[PDB]
C-alpha cells in the first residue's frame, strides 16, 4: 500500500506549502511588486526636450531659470510695478519656462489646427511626450491599440483663451476640449487606442508622483499591464504668477534656492514629465528595457496644518516612512533622498526636519539630499516625476547630480547630525553589492505629501551574447509629413554620428521594433555606417540614394503576383541560396519534391552563369523541360522567404506558371503536389518544339485583335500597352518586321512554345495523361485570382483540368489586377528572379484608378542579401506591413536609444453653379471641397490639406464634419447625407460623390 | 514554471515492448513519487502504478493487471521517468498520463496516446449514406491509425457539419461517418494522412 | 475493504448559475487527523486533467476561487460559484484512505444546460457499394438531442457498436450513432430510442 | 447602506471623437467590475 | 480570532495540588495535541508534557521526571484542557504555557505564573547602599511574594533609576536593590503589595 501516514501527508503537506509559497508570491507581487520604469518623457525648462538632453543640464550645473515667455503673448509691462500689491502683478523676474510649448503637430494626431489651437498646452505637451516616451521604449505607438494601458497624468488647471461663456471665433466648440484637464488623459488614449484608466489626477505640485502611485497600484493590481504615469504644468497664463505673488510666496529671481540661506521665496517654472511603467515581472518577460524601479510609493496629507499652504512635518515623516515600509525597506536602504525643495526658506526648514526624521534619525551612510528645483525651479504637477527622471538617469549614469544655489547651507535647519549631506558637488555613486536605492518626496500645495522609492533596475541585464551576421536589416523610419521624414533622418545622422559604434543591426532592430508606421516611409538597406549615414545625409535634404521614399497612407496588407517568362539570366539565385539558410532550404526541399518526377536537381544547375548554357552549344535556358522546374523551385523560395520576413500574401496572381506557385505558397497544393504538376507539366509542354513561339509586345489590344491570324493570336494581357501574343513563324517574324519601324518594339522573347492559344490541346491527350489525379485541390491559406477566369474564385477548383485551362485561354493579367485595385488591395510584389513586366502594372495604375506600388525582389544579376534588404525596403516604403519581429527574430539584435519622433512644431496659440462644362468641373469641385475643408478645419493655410489623409485622421470631428457637409449643402446647394464623413472617408472620395451627384 | 514533458509514442503490436518517458523540470524531481495513469478511450482515468520517492525506498506499486510487466524507474542526476511497457496487450490502446504524486496527481503532464493494434495502414473506404427521403452522409470505415479529417463541400459547409468520433471494431479497425443536416448533391473528401489516401463522394438517394 | 463512491454522474450546468457537484462515499473519509481525505478533479475535454481541491475543501493554486470544497465525512460537495466554458469537463471525485487505485470511478459529466432538444431519428440504409466487400451498416442518427441517455434498439440487438459526439457551442447538443456493422445473409430480414424528448418510441425501418 | 463588491475604469480608445462613445469599451468596464467582484451578469437586477 | 485563556495560579507549599485550566477558542479544540511547556525563571522554555489529539488516542507523554504525578487531561464539550499538578516542588516555582500542538507550538497562550515556596507573607527590610564617595541606592530584601514597585524621589526621578529583578535566595525569599547614578540626599520608598508595607529611607554615606 501507501506507506500510511507517511506517503500522503507528507504529500498533502508538499502541497499545502507550495500553494502557501504561491499564494503568498500572489500577495507580495499584489503590494509589494517592484514596478518597471520602461521609458522616460520630458520637457523640462530650458532646453530639455528629451530625458538624455536633461543630464548635461544636470550632471554640468545649469540653472534652467531665465526668464519670462514672450511666445505666448503675456503683457510683461502690467505684470511688474514697484507696488507690490498691485492686482495684476507678479513678484518674480524669470523662472524656467519652455520654448515649445507654444507650438505643437496637430496634423501629426488625429487633431486639426483649430482643435489644436483650442487645445490646452499641457493636453498638446502631454501627446508628444506619450509618443516620446513610447517611442523610447521599444514600444510601437500605434502597436497598443484597444490595449490594457492606463494614463495617469498630474496637471494644474489654468486659464487659456477667451471665457467658455463667451466662446470664440473659430473656437466654438473644441474649447472644452482644451480646457479641462478631464480629456488631458483621455485625449492621449483615445489618438493612442490605449484602452486602460484614463484618470487625472490634480494635486498640484505633488500631482505627478501622487499619478506614479495610482499607475504603481494599476500595476500590483493588474487592472493594466502598462501606465503612462507622470505631470504636465506648463503655464499659458501669468496667472498664478500674479496670484502666488500676492500671497508673498514667489522668489522675485525665480530659483528654487533648496535648503539654502539665502532664499526669498519659492519661484516658479514649468515643465512635464512622463514615465514608462510597467511590473518588473511583465517588463522584463516582454522585454522591455527597465531603466530604473519604482519599488514603493506612499500618499498622504498634511491634515490641520498652519492653513491650506503650510506643510505638516508629522505627515510628511509619515509619509515618507510608509513609502519604505510599502517598499519593504528602511532609511539606511535610500542612499539619495532628492525631496520637495520648494526652494522658500519656510517649507525647507519643516521639510528638512522631516527628512531628518524619517531618514537622518537611523543613518549608517550621509543621505544625499537633493532637489531638481533647484536646476529647473518649481515645477508643480511636473515636480515629483522630474525628479524621478533626475534619479534614474543618476543610476543611469552612476552620479549623484549638484542642488545648485545650496553653497550657504539653511541656518534654520540642524545639519549638525551629519546623516544628511546637500548634494552640492557631484558626489560618485556607483553601482556596488547595496542596491542603489532613492527616494522622491512631493508636498502639494493641496497639503497631499507623497513620496516615491526608486531602486536600481535589477543588473540582470548583463549576459548578451554577440554574433556577426549578413543579412543587412532594412533602417525603416517613417514620418506624418515629408518635413518629418526629411527630419527622423537628420536626428538620426546627428545621433549615429554623435553616438558612434552602435551596430546597424542592433540600429535596425530598434528603428523597425520600436517606431510607429507612419504614411511617410524611408527604408534603405545599408552596408556601412558610412554608406548609411550619406543616405540619412540625402533623405535630410530629399534626395532618395540608394533608399525607397513612399508616401502610402491606407496602406496595410500586400498581394503577390507572380511572373512567368522573362528572367533568362537565372544566374542570380546562386548568391541568395550561397546568402540564405531559407533559401538554402526551401530550394532543396522543392527541388527533392520535383526531383522524384523530373530528375533534375537545381543545385548542380544553379551553381553555374548566364553563359553557361551557351558554352555547351545551348540557349539560355532554352530547354522547356529543364526551365520549367527551375522557375518554379527559385519562385517557391522566393515566396517562401518574402513569408519568412514577415510579408504575407493577401491576394495571388500567376502569369503563366505562376499558377503553379499560386497552388504551392497558398496552400492549394503542397510542395510535392505542385512540384510535381509543374514537372510533369514542363514534359508535356516541351512536346511542341517546331515554330511555335510568343512575342510579346506593346501593341495595342484594340488592334491586335484584328491582327489575330496566321496561327499567332493574343495569349496574355499584361497591361494597358502589354499584350503577349502567340503563334507560329507566320507573323513571328513579319511581326517585329512590321512594327520596328513605327515606334513599336516587339520582344520577341527567346521561347519555343505556344501557350493560351488552341495548340495547347493537340497534347490535350497527354495533358491529362501525364497529370494524374493525386494533386486533389485544397482549401488553402490565401486567396487567389484566378487567371483563366479573371475573377476572385475558390482555392479549391484546382486539377489537371485546370492547369490545361490556364494554358488554354488568355491569361487577361491586366484585367485580374485592375479587380485587384478594385477588391481594394493596392500593392502587389513581383516575386521573381527579375521583374519582369514591372513598368506593365504601373501603366495600369496610371490609366486607372490610383498609381500602384511595384515592389520587386532582386533583379537581373541582383541577387546578393543586399539586393533582398533593398527588396524588403521598397517594401515598407511601398506600404507592405513587414513584420519585423520576423526579419529580427533573430540576430543578435539589442533595443539601442534612438531619437524620437522629430514632432514638425508650428504656433498654435490662443490668446484670450457648375453648369457640367468639362473635367474641369471635376477638379473645381475638388478644389472646392478641399477649400470648405482647410476653412472648416482651421488651417489658416488654405494653400493643401493632404488628399490621401481621412476625415479621421485630419480632425475632422462632428464640428468639422457637420459644418463641411454644410458648407457643401450651400455652394454646392445639395442634400449630402448626415453620415457623410463616414459614407466618404477621404476628400478625393467625397470630391468624387459629390461631382458624381449630378442628376 | 512546472512541466511533466512526456515521450514514448510509436506503433506496437501485441507482445512488444515500449518506453515511456516523463522528464519533470521546475522541481525536486527526488521527493515526489511518480505514478503513470492511463485514459482508456470513452472514459475518464485509471492508475497503472506509482514508484516511491527516492528517499522513501523507491519501492514500486503497480495494478494486478500489469504487474511485473510495466516496470517504473526514475532517477535524479538526468531527472527522467521511465514506464516501460512490457508485452502491450491490446487493452494498453491508451492515453498515459505522467502523474507527480503517488496519491497527488498534480500536474498530469500532457498525455501520450500510445496505440497497441494488429492492423495496417491503408486509406478509407468512403460509403456513402443515401438520406431516406433529412441529412447527407459518408462513411470512412476501414481505416487505421487516427490521424482524420473529414468536412462536407470540400472546407466550404460548416454550419450543421459534424463527424463522428472513432469507432474501434474487434478487428483492429477504426470508424467515421461525416454527415450534414440541411434540406436540397453534396460532396465529401476523406484524407488518409499516414499513406495519403484522398477519397471523394456524391452522394444521392 | 475499499470506499467505493458515487456522483451525480450527469449533473448539468448553465453560464451564470451556481452549481452543485456532491460525492458520497461508503466509508468515513475523515481522517484521525480530522482533515477529510477526499480530492476533488477536473478533466477538460481532450486535455490533461487537473487538481481542482485537495483535502476536501481546499485550492490548488492556479485554479479559480469558482470551485469550493466542503462536506462531512461522508458526504463532500463542491460549489461552482459561477460556471463557465473552462468549468465543463469530468469531475473526478478521489478518495486517499486506501490507495490501490483501481479506476478514478464512473466521473461526473458536466455539460452546458439548455431546454430539453427534439431527437432526430434518421435511418441511413447501407449503401449499394458497401455489400461488394461482404459487409453492411445501418446507420441509426441520433441528431440534436439532450441529454445523451438514449440506447438506440436494433429489432426485425448485440451487433451495435457506440458514437457518443461532442457538445457544440452554439446548439449545446448532442449527436448519436449506434453502428450496426453486418454481414452477407443476415442484411435480408429498423431502429428506435427511448430518448427524454419524446415518450413514444419512435420506430423507423431501412 | 451598502457594499460596493467591485468597481472598474476603462478608456474608450480610439473612438471616432474625443466624446464619441465606445461600443467595445464599455462592455469591457461591466465585466471587469464583474470580474473584479467575483460576480455574474445574472446577478445585477438593475443597472443604474 | 484565537485565544488559549488560561487560569490556575495561587499560592501551594511543597506537596500540594493545582488545576492550570487552558480554554481554546477559535478552532476545534479535538485535532490539537495540548502541550504545557513552563519557563524557569532566568531562561527560556523546559517542556513538561503533552496529551496526543482525542482522535490519535489521546495518548499523554511527559518528560521523565515530572512522569506520573502530573496528569494532563481534556475534553471538547466543554472545549477545557487541565494540567493536573500533585506535589508542586522548587522546580515548579516557573511560569506555564499552554502550547497549541505536540509538536508544533503555535499560540502558547498567556502564560500563568505559578510559585511553590515555602515562605510567609511579610514587607521588605529596606537596607541603605552607601556610596563609598557616585550611586545611591538601598535594599528591599526579605520580601515575598513578587508584585514589587520601587521609585526613588518617589516617582520624581525617572533618569537613571533602575531596580534590579527578583533574585530568589535557598530560603526561599526574593531580593531586589534599586539604584540611581547620578552625583549629588536621595529617598526610596518600597511598597509591598499583599501585606500593605511601606517602608522609606534615606541615604547619606
Ligand atoms: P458628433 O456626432 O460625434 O457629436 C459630438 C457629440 C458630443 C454631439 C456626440 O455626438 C455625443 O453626443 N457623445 C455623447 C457623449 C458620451 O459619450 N458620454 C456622455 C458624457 S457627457
Amino acid at each position: 500500500m501507501a506507506s500510511t501516514d507517511s506517503e500522503k501527508v507528507a504529500e498533502y503537506l508538499r502541497r499545502a506549502t507550495l500553494d502557501l509559497r504561491a499564494a503568498r508570491q500572489r500577495i507580495r507581487e499584489l503590494e509589494g511588486e517592484p514596478v518597471a520604469v520602461v521609458a522616460m518623457a520630458c520637457r523640462l525648462p530650458g532646453g530639455v526636450s528629451t530625458p538624455e538632453e536633461f543630464w548635461e543640464l544636470l550632471s554640468e550645473g545649469r540653472d534652467a531659470v531665465a526668464g519670462l515667455p514672450t511666445d505666448r503673448g503675456w503683457d510683461l509691462d502690467s505684470l511688474f510695478h514697484p507696488d507690490p500689491t498691485r492686482s495684476g502683478t507678479a513678484h518674480q523676474r524669470g523662472g524656467g519656462f519652455l520654448t515649445e510649448a507654444t507650438a505643437f503637430d496637430p496634423a501629426f494626431f488625429g487633431m486639426s489646427p483649430r482643435e489644436a489651437l483650442a487645445v490646452d498646452p499641457q493636453q498638446r505637451l502631454m501627446l508628444e511626450l506619450s509618443w516620446e516616451v513610447l517611442e523610447r521604449a521599444g514600444i510601437p505607438p500605434t502597436s497598443l491599440q484597444a490595449s490594457p494601458t492606463g494614463v495617469f497624468v498630474g496637471l494644474i488647471p489654468q486659464e487659456y483663451g477667451p471665457r467658455l461663456a463667451e466662446g470664440g471665433e473659430g473656437v466654438e466648440g473644441y474649447l472644452m476640449t482644451g480646457t479641462t484637464t478631464s480629456v488631458a488623459s483621455g485625449r492621449i488614449a483615445y489618438t493612442l487606442g490605449l484602452e486602460g484608466p484614463a484618470i487625472s489626477v490634480d494635486t498640484a505640485c505633488s500631482s505627478s508622483l501622487v499619478a506614479v502611485h495610482l499607475a504603481c497600484q494599476s500595476l500590483r493590481r493588474g487592472e493594466s499591464s502598462l501606465a503612462m504615469a507622470g505631470g504636465v504644468t506648463v503655464m499659458p497664463t501669468p496667472g498664478m504668477l500674479v496670484d502666488f505673488s500676492r500671497m508673498n510666496s514667489l522668489a522675485p529671481d525665480g530659483r528654487c534656492k533648496a535648503f539654502s540661506a539665502g532664499a526669498n521665496g519659492f519661484g516658479m517654472a514649468e515643465g512635464a514629465g512622463m514615465l514608462l511603467l510597467e511590473r518588473l515581472s511583465d517588463a522584463r518577460r516582454n522585454g522591455h528595457p527597465v531603466l530604473a524601479v519604482l519599488r514603493g510609493t506612499a500618499v498622504n496629507s498634511d491634515g490641520a496644518s498652519n492653513g491650506l499652504s503650510a506643510p505638516n512635518g508629522r505627515a510628511q515623516v509619515r509619509v515618507i516612512q510608509q513609502a519604505l515600509a510599502e517598499s519593504g525597506l528602511g532609511p539606511a536602504d535610500i542612499d539619495a533622498v532628492e525631496a520637495h525643495g520648494t526652494g522658500t526658506r519656510l517649507g525647507d526648514p519643516i521639510e528638512a526636519r522631516a527628512l531628518f526624521e524619517a531618514y537622518g534619525r537611523d543613518r549608517e551612510q550621509p543621505l544625499h539630499l537633493g532637489s531638481v528645483k533647484s536646476n529647473l525651479g518649481h515645477t508643480q504637477a511636473a515636480a515629483g516625476v522630474a525628479g524621478v527622471i533626475k534619479m534614474v538617469l543618476a543610476m543611469r549614469a552612476g552620479t549623484l547630480p549638484r542642488t545648485l544655489h545650496a553653497s550657504e547651507r539653511s541656518k534654520e535647519i540642524d545639519w549638525s547630525s551629519g546623516a544628511i549631506s546637500l548634494l552640492d558637488e557631484p558626489e560618485p555613486w556607483p553601482a556596488g553589492a547595496r542596491p542603489r536605492r532613492a527616494g522622491v518626496s512631493s508636498f502639494g500645495i493641496s497639503g497631499t505629501n507623497a513620496h516615491a522609492i526608486i531602486e536600481e533596475a535589477p543588473q540582470v541585464v548583463e549576459g548578451e551574447r554577440v554574433e556577426a551576421g549578413d543579412v543587412v536589416a532594412p533602417w525603416v523610419l517613417s514620418a506624418s509629413s515629408a518635413e518629418g521624414l526629411r527630419a527622423q533622418a537628420a536626428r538620426l545622422a546627428a545621433h549615429l554620428r554623435e553616438h558612434p559604434g552602435q551596430d546597424p543591426r542592433d540600429i535596425a532592430y530598434s528603428l523597425a521594433t520600436g517606431r510607429a508606421a507612419l504614411p511617410h516611409r524611408a527604408a534603405f538597406a545599408p552596408v556601412d555606417e558610412s554608406a548609411a549615414l550619406r543616405v540619412l545625409d540625402g533623405l535630410a535634404t530629399g534626395n532618395a540614394d540608394g533608399a525607397a521614399v513612399g508616401t502610402s497612407r491606407a496602406q496595410q496588407r500586400a498581394v503577390f503576383v507572380f511572373p512567368g517568362q522573362g528572367w533568362q539570366w537565372a544566374g542570380m539565385a546562386v548568391d541568395l541560396l550561397d546568402t540564405s539558410p531559407v533559401f538554402a532550404a526551401a530550394l532543396r526541399e522543392c527541388a527533392d519534391a520535383l526531383e522524384p518526377h523530373l530528375d533534375f536537381e537545381v543545385i548542380p544547375f544553379l551553381r553555374a552563369e548566364a553563359a553557361r548554357r551557351e558554352q555547351d552549344a545551348a540557349l539560355s535556358t532554352e530547354r522547356v523541360d529543364v526551365v520549367q522546374p527551375v522557375m518554379f523551385a527559385v519562385m517557391v523560395s522566393l515566396a517562401s522567404m518574402w513569408r519568412a520576413h514577415g510579408v504575407e500574401p493577401a491576394a495571388v496572381i500567376g502569369h503563366s506558371q505562376g499558377e503553379i506557385a499560386a497552388a504551392c505558397v497558398a496552400g492549394a497544393l503542397s510542395l510535392d503536389d505542385a512540384a510535381r504538376v509543374v514537372a510533369l507539366r514542363s514534359r508535356v509542354i516541351a512536346t511542341m518544339p517546331g515554330n511555335k513561339g510568343m512575342a510579346s509586345i506593346a501593341a495595342p489590344a484594340g488592334e491586335v485583335r484584328a491582327r489575330i491570324g496566321d496561327r499567332v493570336e493574343i495569349a496574355a494581357v499584361n497591361g494597358p500597352r502589354s499584350v503577349v501574343v502567340a503563334g507560329d513563324s507566320d507573323e513571328l517574324d513579319r511581326l517585329v518586321a512590321s512594327c520596328t519601324t513605327e515606334c513599336i518594339r516587339a520582344k520577341r522573347l527567346a521561347v519555343d512554345y505556344a501557350s493560351h492559344s488552341s495548340h495547347v490541346e493537340t497534347i490535350r491527350d497527354a495533358l491529362h495523361a501525364e497529370l494524374g489525379e493525386d494533386f486533389h485541390p485544397l482549401p488553402g491559406f490565401v486567396p487567389f485570382f484566378s487567371t483563366v477566369t479573371g475573377r476572385w474564385t475558390q482555392p479549391d477548383e484546382l486539377d489537371a483540368g485546370y492547369w490545361y485551362r490556364n494554358l488554354r485561354r488568355t491569361v487577361r493579367f491586366a484585367d485580374a489586377v485592375r479587380a485587384l485595385a478594385e477588391q481594394g488591395y493596392r500593392t502587389f510584389l513581383e516575386v521573381s528572379a527579375h521583374p519582369i513586366l514591372t513598368a506593365a502594372i504601373e501603366e495600369i495604375g496610371d490609366g486607372s484608378g490610383a498609381d500602384l506600388s511595384a515592389i520587386h525582389s532582386l533583379r537581373r544579376g541582383d541577387g546578393s542579401l543586399a539586393d533582398f534588404g533593398e527588396a524588403l525596403s521598397r517594401a515598407f516604403a511601398a506600404g507592405v506591413a513587414v513584420d519585423w519581429e520576423s526579419v529580427h527574430l533573430g540576430t543578435g539584435a539589442r533595443r539601442v536609444p534612438l531619437p524620437t519622433y522629430p514632432f514638425q512644431r508650428e504656433r498654435v496659440w490662443l490668446e484670450p453653379l457648375a453648369s457640367l462644362p468639362a473635367p474641369e468641373r471635376e477638379k473645381a469641385l475638388f478644389e472646392l471641397v478641399r477649400s470648405h475643408a482647410a476653412a472648416v478645419l482651421g488651417h489658416a493655410s488654405a494653400e493643401r490639406v493632404p488628399a490621401d489623409q481621412a476625415f479621421a485622421e485630419l480632425g475632422v470631428d462632428s464640428l468639422s464634419a457637420l459644418e463641411l457637409r454644410n458648407r457643401l449643402g450651400a455652394a454646392t446647394g445639395v442634400r449630402l447625407p448626415t453620415t457623410t464623413v463616414f459614407d466618404h472617408p477621404d476628400v478625393r472620395t467625397l470630391a468624387a460623390h459629390l461631382t458624381s451627384e449630378l442628376g | 514554471e512546472v512541466q511533466l514533458v512526456q515521450s514514448g509514442g510509436g506503433l506496437v503490436q501485441p507482445g512488444r515492448s515500449l518506453r515511456l518517458s516523463c522528464t519533470a523540470s521546475g522541481f525536486t524531481f527526488g521527493d515526489y513519487a511518480m505514478s503513470w495513469v492511463r485514459q482508456a478511450p470513452g472514459k475518464g482515468l485509471e492508475w497503472v502504478g506509482f514508484i516511491r520517492s527516492k528517499a522513501y525506498g523507491g519501492t514500486t506499486e503497480y495494478a494486478a493487471s500489469v504487474k511485473g510487466r510495466f516496470t517504473i524507474s526514475r532517477d535524479d542526476s538526468k531527472s527522467i521517468a521511465y514506464l516501460q511497457m512490457n508485452s502491450l496487450k491490446t487493452e494498453d490502446t491508451a492515453v498515459y498520463y505522467c502523474t507527480r504524486g503517488g496519491t497527488l496527481f498534480d500536474y498530469w503532464g500532457q498525455g501520450t496516446l500510445v496505440t497497441v493494434s494488429s492492423a495496417s495502414t491503408k486509406g478509407p473506404s468512403v460509403f456513402p449514406l443515401a438520406p431516406s427521403s433529412a441529412a447527407l452522409g459518408c462513411l470512412v470505415k476501414d481505416y487505421f491509425p487516427e490521424p482524420v479529417t473529414v468536412s462536407w463541400n470540400s472546407g466550404a459547409l460548416t454550419s450543421g457539419v459534424h463527424t463522428f468520433p472513432a469507432v474501434l471494431q474487434s478487428s483492429g479497425l477504426y470508424s467515421l461517418s461525416s454527415v450534414v443536416t440541411v434540406p436540397s448533391t453534396y460532396i465529401c473528401n476523406v484524407n488518409h494522412k499516414p499513406s495519403n489516401t484522398k477519397v471523394d463522394k456524391k452522394v444521392e438517394p | 475493504d475499499v470506499v467505493m463512491t458515487q456522483s451525480p454522474l450527469s449533473l448539468p450546468v448553465t453560464p451564470g448559475e451556481p452549481a452543485s457537484i456532491s460525492c458520497r462515499s461508503s466509508q468515513s473519509l475523515l481522517h484521525s487527523n480530522g482533515y477529510n481525505y477526499l480530492d476533488w478533479y477536473l478533466q477538460k475535454p481532450g486535455q490533461s486533467p487537473q487538481l481542482l481541491i485537495y483535502l476536501g475543501s481546499n485550492r490548488a493554486s492556479g485554479v479559480p476561487d469558482r470551485f469550493s470544497g466542503s462536506g462531512s465525512g461522508t458526504d463532500f460537495t463542491l460549489k461552482i460559484s459561477r460556471v463557465e466554458a473552462e468549468d465543463v469537463g469530468v469531475y473526478y471525485c478521489m478518495q486517499s484512505l486506501q490507495t490501490p487505485r483501481l479506476t478514478f470511478g464512473p466521473g461526473t459529466k458536466v455539460d452546458i444546460k439548455r431546454t430539453v432538444a427534439a431527437p432526430s431519428v434518421f435511418i441511413f440504409p447501407p449503401s449499394d457499394e458497401q455489400l461488394k466487400s461482404g459487409t453492411a451498416s445501418v446507420v441509426c442518427l441520433l441528431n440534436n438531442f439532450y441529454p445523451r441517455g438514449a440506447k438506440v434498439q436494433w429489432k426485425v440487438s448485440g451487433n451495435s457498436q457506440e458514437s457518443v459526439t461532442e457538445q457544440d457551442s452554439k446548439d449545446s447538443t448532442y449527436s448519436l450513432s449506434s453502428t450496426l456493422t453486418l454481414s452477407k445473409a443476415d442484411y435480408e430480414k429498423a431502429c428506435e430510442v427511448t430518448h427524454q424528448g419524446l415518450s413514444s418510441p419512435v420506430t423507423k425501418s431501412f
